[PDB]
C-alpha cells in the first residue's frame, strides 16, 4: 500500500 | 538532474531497510537538486510518516500535489497522515480527490486502496 511505497 | 536521480535511488535502498532517517536526508537532497519533482516530496513524506512525523508528511503531501496535479499517490499518502492525525473530515475529502485522479490517470488501479481508507475514515469520523 502507499505508505510501503516510494518513487 | 543526474544527481537528484543519485538521490532518488539513495532515498530508495535506505526506504528500502527501513532507515527512515537516511531516507529522509535522501529525498531532501533530491528536493534540493530537483525541486520542481513532485516525487522527492512525496517520498520524503514516506519516510517522515514513518518516523510518525505527520504534520511535516502533510506539508511535503500538499507539495507533491502543486508540483504535479495528475500524482496521485501524494493524495493517497496525504490522506493517510491526515487518519493518523484524525483529521478525518478532510481525510474523506482528499480521498474523494485521490479516486477521481486514480480513474483519470491510473484507471482505477488504486481504488482498493482508496475505498479502504475511506472506510477507515467515515468510522472514525
Amino acid at each position: 500500500p502507499t505508505v510501503e511505497e516510494v518513487d | 538532474s543526474m544527481k537528484a536521480e543519485e538521490a532518488r535511488l539513495e532515498g530508495k535502498e535506505y526506504f528500502t531497510k527501513s532507515d527512515w532517517p537516511n531516507a529522509v536526508k535522501a529525498y531532501t537532497e533530491m528536493i534540493k537538486r530537483a525541486p520542481e519533482d513532485a516525487r522527492g516530496y512525496s517520498n520524503r513524506a514516506a519516510a517522515l510518516a514513518k518516523l510518525m512525523s505527520f504534520p511535516e508528511a502533510i506539508a511535503d503531501c500538499n507539495k507533491a500535489i502543486e508540483k504535479d496535479p495528475n500524482f496521485v499517490r501524494a493524495y493517497i499518502r496525504k490522506a493517510t497522515a491526515q487518519i493518523a492525525v484524525k483529521e478525518y473530515a478532510s481525510a474523506l475529502e482528499t480521498l474523494d480527490a485521490a479516486r477521481t485522479k486514480d480513474a483519470e490517470v491510473n484507471n482505477g488501479s488504486s481504488a482498493r486502496e482508496i475505498d479502504q481508507l475511506y472506510y477507515k475514515a467515515s468510522q472514525q469520523r
